């Protein structure tokens, strides 16, 4: 009995019911169970024996379902429910996870802040650099970040990592770090941050060595 | 009020042995089935193992992927419970929760690493902007760093602080950042690496 669970990503504004399905190989009767996890969080009950809900789990998750196919309604949908959901069965051995259902929180669209972090001198000592460019509360999380070396694209090497919608802004935020070698850092003297999204214009913060 | 502890994890190279302990607190622990659950480094979670009670003579339920590796076993006076995993394979890297029942509570989870190279502790450096340029944010960086997790906080005399806590991006040496947002005179990052690397450095 392994389970396939639809939809893989949603995304509604906050008030928007959603509702997430989760199907079986089998009869389970009634003995599935949702759970929220937060990126880099425990994983949290939120409905067990198929409709039965969990004490603190707020009275809007609503599940429902039955047989061989069971679902899970979340009415008037609060900003702080962003994350993965996740349906496992408890009939028979093995107790099969779900796929997961990438919940985002929709929001108004909003520009970057960025801001931009010139490379320490102790990592020039030990003979590479690193810059580090912040581009914090912004939606959506789609985003162009692309790393100019006097004039030049330089988008070779990068790494760029974003976080989890904040809890009550519903607002992504990245990271966006290039890594080069001490002897690049010396020969080019200019350095910028180019991020595009909503207005074409990039919001671009620059740096020089001196 | 119920806690989970779950300590003993960390690097283990393949072909190899770990075990894993989860000290319970706060309920009737031989009462209720514990069950483990793990979760691959981006990927979904996965059911291993599972322990009745001593009224069902301590039943246990492997899933077919660590059929004949692993072990489970608990010992109700002492209120622990272990898995012990042998020749431990390369896909086994994930972090492992120990739950109760069909999940009423998580533990705080613990990660394992199936690997053939070597702990590099992290090379933390101080990211502040460059002078005649301030501005309300500061920030550290982890670079060079394996393997996970990095225990990364901030402290800092002002009273208001916002800090925003960046995903690990890596699969051989893992890299990460943290910011801070000025909000309310210096401040310090402290990196904490499984294998006691608690260092800190200073942003002032």
């Amino acid at each position: 009995i392994q389970m396939t669970q639809s939809p893989a990503s949603l995304s509604a504004s906050v008030g928007e019911t959603v509702t997430i399905t989760c199907r079986a190989s089998g009869n389970i009767h009634n003995y599935l169970a949702w759970f929220q996890q937060k990126q880099g969080k425990s994983p949290q009950l939120l409905v067990y024996n198929a409709k039965t809900l969990a004490d603190g789990v707020p009275s809007r998750f609503s599940g429902s379902g039955s047989g061989t196919q069971y679902s899970l309604k979340i009415n008037s949908l609060q900003p702080e429910d962003f994350g993965s959901y996740y349906c496992q069965h408890f009939w028979s051995t093995p107790y099969t996870f779900g796929g997961g259902t990438k919940l985002e929180i929709k929001r108004a669209d909003a520009a970057p802040t960025v801001s931009i972090f010139p490379p320490s001198s102790e990592q020039l000592t030990s003979g590479g650099a690193s810059v580090v460019c912040f581009l914090n509360n912004f939606y959506p999380k789609d985003i162009n970040v692309k790393w100019k070396i006097d004039g030049s694209e330089r988008q070779n090497g990068v790494l760029n990592s974003w976080t989890d919608q904040d809890s009550k802004d519903s607002t992504y935020s990245m990271s966006s770090t290039l890594t080069l070698t001490k002897d690049e850092y010396e020969r080019h003297n200019s350095y910028t941050c180019e991020a595009t999204h909503k207005t074409s214009t990039s919001p671009i913060v620059k740096s020089f060595n001196r | 009020e119920v806690q989970l502890v779950e300590s003993g994890g960390g690097l283990v190279q393949p072909k190899g042995s770990l075990k894993l302990s989860c000290a319970a607190s706060g309920f009737t622990f031989n009462t209720y089935a514990m069950n483990w659950v793990r979760q691959a480094p981006g990927k979904g979670l996965e059911w291993v193992a599972r322990i009745r009670t001593k009224t069902n003579n301590y039943v246990t339920y492997y899933a077919d992927s660590v059929k004949d590796r692993f072990t489970i076993s608990r010992d109700d006076s002492q209120s622990m419970l272990y898995l012990q995993m042998n020749n431990l394979k390369t896909e086994d890297t994930a972090m492992y929760y120990c739950v109760r029942h069909v999940g009423d509570y998580w533990g705080q989870g613990t990660s394992v690493t199936v690997s053939s190279a070597s702990i590099r502790n992290p090379q933390l450096y101080p990211l502040k902007p460059c002078k005649g340029t301030a501005s309300m944010t500061l920030g550290c960086l982890v670079k060079d760093y394996f393997p996970g997790p990095v225990t990364v906080t901030w402290y800092s005399d002002s009273l208001n602080m916002s800090t925003v806590n960046f995903p690990a991006l890596g699969s051989e040496l893992k890299v990460t950042t943290s910011q801070v947002t000025s909000w309310g005179k210096n401040f310090t990052c402290h990196v904490t690496h499984p294998p006691s690397f608690n260092e800190s450095r200073t942003i002032l």
